[PDB]
């Protein structure tokens, strides 16, 4: 699911606005399901209010192990009602064995990610090298796992909210203590399923995201305005 | 004198209600001439009556993609327009 | 101005060509058509109210029975040497022409007249002092003598 | 209600019925509270169960629960199916509201409220958010019905239609209450109207001409701006987005900014077109063409060949009119017989309306009178057929004079004046009312103290009603 | 458009300058720029620069009451 409250929708519109405007790639999961099918109706709105002017590029990343219907051709596929959202613009589904996998995708995102990091092209206002922002505003593993993956390799630029799962408990804190404070008055429904022994592993890896405080940010409550995202990014 | 000075005054009050209306009210009713002159496949007026003619002729032998893009389109700027009316 | 001699043009044209052609029969002299179908409809709107349309004080002495001699025809005549026009359908026709431009399309145009002051006021003191440039350039760029003497310069 | 939610909240079976907490938190008004602890984990949301908790938000007036369904997950076209439909105008729909519109249905009777009479029957025995729009805009809902309007497709002829209908709604005489609510509502979706499709000319102007045109797949069966007009929504087409579409649809192939005095003067030197006077903006014969197709000038070789006419029509009328019809009169006979078959295709072409404007009635009473005074004029060998027929055509110039008036309302000058003209018929019938009346009196006063019975009734009305009638042109009665 | 069918003096000068330099008062020149291209911000940036502050204020005053004129892109007007 995703609490789609018109806070959220505002930044989400204003930012693949802002991603029109600089002509970027966003980088998403491409399942039919939460968010990834709200980005892919602003994908297809602005797509269909300009038409032109460098069209924008969404790429999803799957683990092709979820997905229901699975056709093999070399000749053009018909997909029809894990499902893949119709609106991205292209679309790459990882390999592997079982369907019983997820977080495949991961590592070869992150390593895409570091390869456009380390890439050179001078054509632009950053010393070349391409920028990259990652974005955090929903909940899950995978959330804090990416994140890790993004703060421990160069040039991160992560980004939260004040206002989700993990979001919130990002957002208050800026030792072990705390962390299970805040850990336990912001998610009461998703530990009462959780041994200690990941816990543990979790206060290690928010231990790993806050080493490095100056590759995060922070979209705040006051900050509500107009144009908060780029003075975010 | 009196009753003709009366009308003189009942016109020209008349003419002062109307007038700031009366541009409208014109240009309201150019629509009626504009398709009245455009519906019709019109050729110059004297020469209309050899089509007529050719009406005989008529009578002498007898969910599209586009318009659901420009509704997506114009949901856009009801959003747009919504936004600005929260925005006031 | 130039509204209200439109729709007086129409009325005028329309009164007379009727007048004209119920009263009388192939007038052959141009001049006798123009003076009969535009000029005196012109003359009923400073209230003249035009005279051949009663057939009671309509005497035969003004007439020429063909195009001879200056005046006008007679209007045609029956098999006993009477008018043939109907006084009922010229009487209520010069009622209503009266009517329609004496009254209604004058008092239009005073209407219009006081609206056009009404708006053009405040403006007007503007357009005034805006017009006033004109003269002053034109009366301080020439160096200037008094008029009769300025041939000699 | 935050009490009796918290007592029934902690009473450690129901934590989990979500269901009782949001029918209790919907019976009282609590938005807020419901937002916060029912629609915040994002732990159950079935997307297809809250069927029920819709219908009552529905049918008690609770427009931000709807408000947060619908922004919450639920598609409407999936919910609302026949047999809500004919629950909510079967059962939920108020018995005054339908009283009123039978009422509106006899009295003001339109096509848009026969199309919404014909469904409103159909229900109380495919587009559906615009039924269920009708449904709440008819109620004088107020809330629900923006709510509802925001998900709609056809935003502009939604506000439209819902303002004529309301308009129409709000002329029921009885419970003025109820009209002016309507009234009321009527106002702010004309507004709604008129601001959301600005936004979309300055936009863009392409896409904004491309909704101005289109049909709904049936809304009404109409258009935007035939729903404009209809409920005579002058405000709607005096902005400067429509008034822009109808000029470029007026001047056609030709450009706007060029001058019209270059436009009619090309019009009179007809192998002109072959210059760079005129511009078609918006090889050689294609030039031809896309001159002599443009409404402008059609309608201006319109009016020169009318003139022509009027000037035949004099000419024969006064100087040259015998026993048998001469050339001249012949060719008139034809072009009567052209403006004949213009207005048996404009009648082909309308129908009932054809009947509506006075111009079409008063130009078939003129073409009545001329077959009239034609009938009237073959009998020959008769003085008085013939001097009839001659009177009949007078009067029927008056009228083929009088409708040049109407021909010259296109100026941007002459128009809007004789637009004002006819406002003043009821201050005319005023005056002539009040000049009667003291017409009469003087008349008979004056008739009855010098004279002493008239049995001719010529000379009463020659003096009773004519010579009080020329005072009024300054006579003074002799 | 405007050079053909409104014609002015002010017109023949920028008309002129501006078939100039798609082939000496140079800020009077980049306000012309900006004042055309209906920039409305960098254009009071750069009035506040000028020196012949009055004389740009009524010279740009003539040229938009003159492009407002031309008929096709009335947004733009
Ligand atoms: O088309 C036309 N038909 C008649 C007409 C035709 C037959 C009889 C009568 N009539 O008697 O009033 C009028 C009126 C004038 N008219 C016209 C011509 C040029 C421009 C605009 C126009 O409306
Ligand atoms: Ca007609």
């Amino acid at each position: 699911n995703f609490a789609l409250k018109p806070r959220m929708r505002k930044i989400f519109s204003r930012l693949i606005y802002i991603a029109q405007s600089k002509g970027a790639w966003i980088l998403t999961g491409g399942t039919h399901y939460g968010l990834m099918k709200y980005i892919g109706e602003v994908v297809r709105d602005n797509t269909i209010s300009r038409n032109s002017e460098e069209n924008i590029v969404a790429i999803g990343i799957a683990a092709w192990g979820m997905v229901s219907n699975r056709d093999t051709l070399i000749d053009e596929g018909h997909f029809s009602a894990y499902i893949l959202d119709n609106n991205h613009t292209h679309l790459l589904l990882v390999d592997n064995g079982c369907h019983g996998h997820p977080t495949v995708e991961a590592k070869l995102r992150n390593q895409l990610e570091k390869y456009i990091s380390e890439r050179t092209s001078q054509d632009s206002n950053y010393g070349g090298k391409i920028p990259i922002v990652c974005f955090a505003q929903g909940g899950g593993r995978e959330t804090l796992k990416a994140i890790n993956t993004s703060v421990k390799s160069k040039i991160p630029c992560v980004v939260v909210e004040g206002s989700g799962q993990i979001a919130d408990v990002i957002a208050s804190l800026v030792t072990s203590s705390m962390v299970k404070e805040k850990l336990v008055r912001f998610l009461p429904r998703t530990v009462s399923r959780l041994p200690e022994e990941e816990i543990e592993s979790w206060i290690k890896w928010l231990k790993e995201i806050l080493e490095s405080s100056h590759l995060l940010t922070v979209i705040k409550m006051e900050e509500a305005g107009d144009e908060i995202v780029s003075n975010a990014i | 004198i009196l009753l003709v000075n009366l009308l003189v005054a009942m016109f020209g009050y008349t003419v002062g209600i109307v007038q700031e209306n009366n541009d409208q009210v014109w240009k309201f009713q150019r629509y009626f001439l504009v398709q009245e002159y455009c519906n019709r496949l019109n050729i110059p007026f004297p020469f209309v009556v050899f089509a007529y003619f050719y009406m005989v002729v008529k009578k002498c032998f007898k969910f599209r993609n586009e318009d659901n893009e420009t509704l997506a389109w114009e949901g856009v700027m009801k959003e747009n327009y919504l936004v600005k009316i929260n925005t006031k | 101005v130039f509204f209200f001699l439109f729709l007086f043009a129409v009325w005028m044209v329309a009164f007379g060509v009727a007048r004209q052609g119920i009263l009388r029969q192939n007038e052959q002299r141009w001049r006798w058509i123009f003076r009969s179908v535009i000029y005196e409809p012109y003359l009923a709107m400073f209230g003249q109210v035009p005279s051949d349309v009663d057939s009671t004080t309509y005497d035969f002495s003004h007439c020429t029975f063909s195009g001879n001699e200056s005046k006008p025809l007679c209007v045609e005549l029956d098999e006993h040497n009477l008018p043939r026009f109907p006084e009922w359908i010229t009487i209520p026709l010069v009622c209503i022409y009266m009517l329609s431009t004496n009254i209604l399309l004058v008092n239009l145009l005073v209407a219009m007249f006081g609206y056009t002051v009404g708006i053009v006021q405040e403006n007007n003191d503007q357009v005034w002092k805006f017009q006033r440039y004109f003269l002053v350039q034109e009366y301080c760029n020439r160096l200037n003598i008094p008029f009769p003497f300025v041939v000699f310069a | 209600s935050y009490a009796l939610y918290k007592a029934f909240s902690t009473n450690e079976q129901d934590k989990d019925n979500w269901n009782g907490q949001l029918k209790l938190l919907l019976e009282w008004n609590q938005l807020d509270l419901a937002s916060d602890e029912i629609f915040t984990n994002d732990r159950r949301w079935e997307s297809a169960d809250l069927q029920e908790v819709m219908f009552t938000a529905l049918i008690k007036d609770r427009p931000k629960f709807v408000r947060l369904f619908l922004e919450n997950g639920l598609n409407l076209q999936k919910f609302l199916t026949n047999e809500v439909l004919t629950e909510l105008f079967s059962t939920h729909f108020s018995t005054l509201v339908y009283r009123n519109l039978q009422i509106a249905k006899n009295s003001y009777n339109d096509a848009l409220l026969t199309f919404v009479w014909k469904l409103v029957a159909n229900f109380r025995r495919r587009h559906p958010l615009q039924a269920l729009f009708i449904w709440a805009i008819l109620q004088n809902k107020k809330e629900l019905s923006k709510v509802i309007w925001e998900q709609t497709k056809g935003c502009t002829l939604a506000a439209l239609g819902a303002s004529k209908l309301l308009k129409t709604l709000a002329k029921v005489k009885n419970d003025i209450n109820a009209a002016g609510e309507s009234e009321e509502l009527a106002n702010e979706y004309e507004t709604r109207a008129v601001e959301l499709f600005t936004e979309c000319y300055s936009n863009d102007e392409d896409l904004a001409e491309q909704l101005l045109v289109y049909s709904c797949e049936a809304w009404g069966g109409s258009n935007c701006l035939e729903l404009a007009v209809e409920a005579t929504d002058q405000h709607f087409i005096a902005q400067p987005g429509v008034q822009n579409f109808l000029s470029k649809q007026w001047y056609g192939e030709i450009s706007r900014d060029t001058k019209n005095w270059k436009i009619i003067l090309c019009l009179f030197i007809i192998p002109l077109v072959g210059c760079g006077l005129v511009s078609f903006r918006k090889k050689l014969l294609w030039y031809y063409v896309a001159f002599f197709t443009s409404p402008f000038v059609v309608f201006s070789w319109n009016v020169v060949f009318y003139i022509a006419f009027l000037l035949l029509f004099a000419y024969v009328l006064l100087m040259d009119f015998h026993s048998v019809p001469h050339t001249p009169e012949l060719i008139l006979y034809a072009l009567v017989f052209v403006l004949f078959c213009d207005e048996v295709r404009q009648w082909y072409m309308n129908g009932v309306n054809y009947f509506t404007d006075l111009w079409n009635v008063m130009d078939t009473l003129g073409l009545f009178y001329f077959i009239a005074g034609i009938v009237f004029r073959l009998h020959s060998s008769n003085k008085s057929s013939l001097y009839s027929g001659r009177v009949i055509f007078c009067l029927d110039y008056i009228i083929f004079t009088l409708r040049l008036i109407h021909i010259f309302t296109v100026s941007r000058n002459l128009g809007p004046k004789i637009i004002m003209l006819q406002r003043m018929l009821i201050d005319v019938f005023f005056f002539l009312f009040l000049f009667a009346v003291w017409m009469v009196a003087f008349g008979v006063a004056r008739q009855g103290i010098l004279r002493q019975n008239e049995q001719r009734w010529r000379w009463i009305f020659r003096s009773v009603i004519y010579e009080p009638y020329l005072a009024m042109f300054g006579q003074v009665p002799s």
